[PDB]
């Protein structure tokens, strides 16, 4: 589950979303997306 | 004096008007029958033996499957390579990530996305659009030229100092086609065009809109993206830039079937076209109902 | 309606070599849009036998029957296969009527006489008149034969449909 | 034997109480011939029950 | 302030065995089931 | 002057104690004349009781029932004042169709269509009423879709009432074949139906109505499949015995609303039972595709108008309470998508509205499902919903909605400028 | 569609507001002001964009 990383230390972010991509999302949002997709997928001899 | 064929054609007239649908019942058209057609005078025989119709239907089934068998080949290749590397996949597209994220839920979302993509993929998927230019006639010669350029030996000082320019390499920015699948509200966008370039600081891929804006769906957790390159390399990318990489094999299909299904059309000279090749076309010769006809 | 007459004469002239008989069609808003009808460039048709083999290819098969090879340098038998595939399509004449009309009334406005079993009127926003050839080499024609219709627009895009001879000819051949 | 088919379609499909039977209900007796020939849809008992109801209703109407 | 690990070539994501077996069983189901779309169209 | 009748209409359609038995009668009759004639005695008692004991005119929610009551129950089966209320409703519809057209200039025809159809969409046959009971006689250029493709005549099947039709009852949940009542709607009644549903109903209710379908297969099985109705003779022992005989659902639905001193509960339920043989099928939503007329087709000749309609359903103003289990809410139109009714009938919609309280409003801002949510291709768009949300419940509001339906084509322009409008 | 209607609301996500709906909440006088974002679409009286 845990990812391996090349850089030993993390760095702060000083750029807007229109120039570099960053994966950021709260845990609650992740759980909500998971359950919503779970119901959606099923919703779709 | 004699009578013209046009006069007897007009006077004889028609007596039939029938609607005919295509095999898949998508389109309906009408057929006219003229009682003065030379079709009448022939000694024609007709029969519809059942075995011939059964074989024809089997061949028609084979014709349809050509796209879906290719999609299934991509899917089972994805599963095969995922099993091969034990589920460990490396980052290949530039994105910043955090160790605190719960990656189990995004794995689950990736599974849902795989199911949804397999449910929605169609003839207009990125695979077909990516392979179609390969069928063009210039393609083979261009590939031979590209290989011969790619592996030529390093120039000696003489040719650098004297004579022609250095042979230019391939451009740094490529054109790819992609299929974008979003889970939170089921939505799959097939055959989207994208521009791909490799970042200088780190050798990862960066994808941009054809207008130049950065495509941002690496940052969105609910979307996975499938990319296909003109070299028929495909990446299945889940958010964070971690991807599954393999090649789109198509040796499971005969040349004839693929070719006659979707070889590209090439035009023939007609009104309004320059006789020389590659010239700038004038206005399209429209025929319209808004205006009086030119005569 | 001149297109149908010309095509009938042309197919009569070519029948000895081609063994193709003429088939006259009318297209309207049920098969193509108004813009597509206004901008149409070419119409092409292809004959396919009961075994799924196109007319223009060799009877005993081709090199194309071999599987593809995934090699970019080979493309897919590139130039020779492209030439073989293009060879199987055939071009047909067509004319576009870009304004709404009633088909039977239009035919009677021309010199034709019309006498149908049922005289129901059919109204269409526009009409495309074209003639396709159906192949009958043995002087026999099998109901399992399939015919393809292709429409091509200036940007090179195309749309394909296919029809089998039973639906085209069931009662018409039984009547003759 | 039509007896076994009639008993099955009366006691399993229609689930009718024992108080009502073929002898006591002429409408049911007339309907049994039609229902027996349709051996499928027996998992969809509601269709047969509703059809019996509407046949009784049309029986009671003043026409 | 939020902090992140910047991209590289040698940073990888690992699948836990439960998810991997779920994916593999889905693959077997899809392989054997044979719900092919051309069959649906011809049907 | 129809102010009193319209006031009573306003108070009845907005009342929260509207009896849900009326919805059941509506779906059973579904505009069938023969079904109504059999049920007539039941309707008279129901109307008189529901008007006397509750100050509201009943069965007002349905166009078909209103017209049938107006024309068939005028023989003397009702007190004159209630009959006159229904007659005033139909007269209001006639007044609206009088204003909608231009009678002084609508002579002649152009390209096979009446000149009135070019002026106001209320007379154009391409526009459908939101709730459809019969198919229209005129379909010269319109397609209707049940599952994926337009319905051919082969896909349309005729219902057979009064005879055994169990294969149709099996297909109740299917979608590909459409079952019709063998009647076809004339142009005039088509226009009147459109007036009733597009002009009168939203003006009086302010977008607080909704459409629902009943699982009437299971509902009728659970309701009438009793020895009392099966052994119906060609026993009125006591009130409690009748209660036990008819069941809890029927005794709750019918007792105080349709019974009378001269008609106990059991025979009232028997009267209701006789309508079962028409039944119909389950609710379904249809899509209507129609290019505009030959004048509006000059620009954008490839535009196809998309339009969604409800079949085998009914328009409701309150959420049914006894029939909750058998009821399905169908928000399908900006005039009929009331979030309150849907939240009462469906738990998922209740959770959705709880999460997003701002969606609770009634100005057409409530999100329709993606299938129905085609704003630009619809005939009526946001201004209509806003105006109906704010408009007062007066006769003028109906006629304003009718006049907003005047068409834009050049033919409509020359017509209405020549009238100096 | 009727059965699938609950499934749409099953997911608690809000939907974007259409541009035509956004036009309706400007008053008669400030429709013409620079604050009216939607003006770039109001090109023809008889057509929507």
């Amino acid at each position: 589950s845990l990812l391996h990383t090349f850089w030993r230390l993390p760095v702060a972010v000083f750029f807007e979303p229109h120039e570099e991509n960053v994966l950021r999302c709260p845990e609650r949002v992740l759980r909500r997306l998971l359950e919503d997709a779970a119901v959606t997928m099923r919703g779709g001899d | 004096d004699e009578v013209a064929r046009t006069d007897e054609w007009k006077g004889a007239g028609v007596s039939r008007l029938r609607e005919v649908w295509d095999v898949q019942h998508r389109v309906r058209l009408r057929v006219l029958w003229y009682v003065n057609s030379f079709w009448r005078s022939r000694e024609l025989s007709y029969d519809d033996h059942e075995v011939e119709l059964y074989r024809a239907l089997d061949a028609y089934r084979a014709r349809i499957a050509v796209e879906y068998v290719l999609i299934r080949a991509v899917r089972d290749e994805i599963y095969a390579v995922l099993r091969r590397d034990g589920g460990a996949l490396p980052q290949r597209f530039a994105c910043h990530v955090s160790r605190n994220m719960s990656w189990r839920v995004v794995w689950e979302l990736c599974r849902h996305a795989l199911a949804l993509w397999m449910d929605w993929a169609d003839v207009r998927s990125c695979i077909i659009k990516a392979l179609t230019p390969r069928l063009s006639r210039g393609a083979a010669a261009a590939a031979q030229r590209a290989r011969r350029q790619r592996e030529r030996s390093a120039p000696k000082p003489q040719e650098l100092l004297f004579g022609p320019r250095n042979e230019s390499g391939p451009p740094a920015e490529q054109t790819w086609y992609a299929d974008v699948v979003r889970c939170v509200r089921a939505q799959v966008d097939l055959g989207v065009e994208v521009r791909a370039a490799r970042c200088p600081r780190t050798g990862l891929w960066i994808v941009r809109d054809r207008r130049g804006r950065l495509r941002r769906w690496l940052s969105q957790p609910e979307v996975c993206v499938l990319y296909v390159t003109p070299d028929l390399d495909f990446y299945w990318v889940l958010p964070g830039g971690f991807a599954v990489s393999s090649r789109v094999t198509l040796h499971g299909l005969a040349q004839r079937a693929l070719r006659d299904r979707f070889q590209n059309f090439e035009a023939v000279l007609a009104r309004g076209m320059h006789v020389e090749a590659g010239r700038q076309e004038p206005e399209t010769p429209r025929v319209s109902g808004r205006r009086l006809p030119f005569d | 309606m001149e297109t149908h007459l010309y095509s009938d004469l042309a197919f009569e002239a070519r029948f000895a070599d081609d063994e193709q008989l003429p088939l006259h069609l009318v297209l309207d808003q049920e098969v193509l849009s108004n813009e597509e009808a206004e901008t149409l460039r070419y119409v092409y048709y292809r004959n396919v036998d009961s075994a799924g083999r196109s007319t223009g290819r060799a009877p005993g098969g081709d090199e194309d029957d071999a599987p593809a090879s995934d090699d970019a340098e080979d493309a897919v038998g590139g130039d020779r296969a492209f030439d073989r595939e293009r060879r199987t399509w055939q071009r047909a004449c067509f004319r576009v009527l870009p304004r709404p009309l009633e088909l039977l009334d239009y035919l009677r406005q021309s010199g034709l006489t019309v006498t149908l079993e049922k005289e129901q009127r059919v109204r269409m926003f526009y009409a495309v008149f074209t003639t396709l050839g159906l192949r009958c080499p043995d002087n026999r024609l099998s109901g399992a034969q399939t015919l393809h219709l292709r429409l091509v627009w200036p940007d090179g895009s195309y749309r394909d449909w296919e029809f089998l001879a039973r639906d085209l000819l069931r009662e018409e051949m039984e009547a003759n | 034997k039509r007896d076994e088919k009639h008993r099955h379609v009366v006691n399993v499909v229609l689930e009718l109480p024992t108080e009502i039977s073929e002898a006591t209900h002429p409408v049911l007796a007339t309907m049994l011939s039609k229902y027996t020939r349709m051996s499928s849809l027996f998992n969809d008992k509601c269709a047969f029950k509703l059809d019996l109801l509407r046949m009784v209703a049309v029986s009671r109407t003043r026409r | 302030v939020a902090v992140f690990f910047e991209p590289h070539e040698e940073n990888v994501l690992r699948c836990p065995e439960r998810v991997l077996r779920r994916l593999l069983e889905d693959a077997a189901v899809t392989m054997r089931g044979g719900g092919w779309r051309e069959d649906v169209l011809m049907d | 002057d129809y102010e009193e009748t319209l006031r009573l209409f306003k108070t009845t359609v907005t009342s929260p104690n509207y009896p849900e038995l009326c919805y059941l009668v509506d779906v059973l009759v579904h505009g069938n004349v023969d079904a109504f004639l059999l049920i007539r005695t039941f309707v008279a008692r129901c109307i008189v009781n529901m008007f006397h004991t509750r100050q509201l005119l009943v069965f007002a929610h349905s166009y078909a029932l209103v017209t049938l009551i107006a024309e068939h129950l005028a023989d003397g089966a009702l007190p004159p004042q209630l009959l006159f209320h229904y007659r005033n409703l139909v007269a209001v519809l006639r007044l609206v169709t009088r204003i909608s057209a231009l009678p002084g200039l609508n002579n002649g025809q152009l390209a096979e269509e009446p000149l009135s159809a070019y002026v106001n969409a209320l007379h154009d046959h391409r526009l459908w009423p939101p709730f459809v009971t019969h198919l229209p006689r005129n379909m010269e250029g319109v397609q209707v879709v049940a599952d994926r493709q337009p319905l051919n005549p082969a896909n349309i099947e005729a219902r057979h009432h009064g005879v055994s039709d169990v294969p149709r009852l099996g297909a109740m949940d299917a979608d590909e074949p459409l079952f019709v009542d063998d009647y076809r709607a004339t142009d005039d009644e088509w226009t009147l139906q459109k007036v009733f549903y597009l002009c009168l109903m939203p003006a009086m209710t302010n977008n607080r109505a909704c459409g629902l379908g009943l699982n009437l297969k299971t509902l009728l099985v659970d309701l009438f499949y009793r020895p009392a109705f099966l052994l119906m003779p060609a026993p009125e022992d006591s009130i409690a015995a009748q209660r036990q005989a008819v069941g809890e659902m029927l005794t709750e639905l019918v007792e105080d609303v349709a019974t009378d001193a001269h008609t106990p509960l059991l025979q009232a339920c028997r009267e209701l039972f006789l309508a079962v043989q028409f039944v119909g099928e389950h609710v379904k939503v249809l899509e209507v595709r129609a290019p505009l007329d030959h004048a509006q087709r000059q620009g954008l000749p490839d535009f196809i108008s998309r339009q969604h309609v409800l079949y085998n359903g009914c328009c409701v103003v309150t959420a049914p309470k006894t029939l909750i289990e058998y009821s399905l809410p169908v928000p399908f139109h900006r005039f009929y998508s009331n979030p309150t009714i849907c939240a009462a009938l469906s738990d998922d919609i209740k959770r959705y509205v709880t999460e997003f309280p701002h969606y609770h409003r009634h100005d057409g801002g409530f999100p329709l499902p993606t299938a129905f949510a085609h704003e630009y291709h619809n005939w009526l768009r946001s201004p209509f919903s806003r105006y109906s949300a704010t408009c007062p419940n007066v006769l003028h509001s109906v006629m304003t909605l009718a006049a907003m339906l005047y068409k834009i084509s050049p033919v409509s322009l020359v017509l209405q400028t020549k009238a100096h409008i | 569609a009727a059965r699938r209607i609950p499934h749409f609301y099953r997911v608690r996500r809000e939907v974007p507001r259409t541009v035509n709906e956004m036009k309706q909440d400007f008053v008669v006088t400030d429709f013409y002001k620079v604050g009216n974002i939607t003006l770039y679409t109001e090109l023809h009286p008889f057509f929507d964009f």
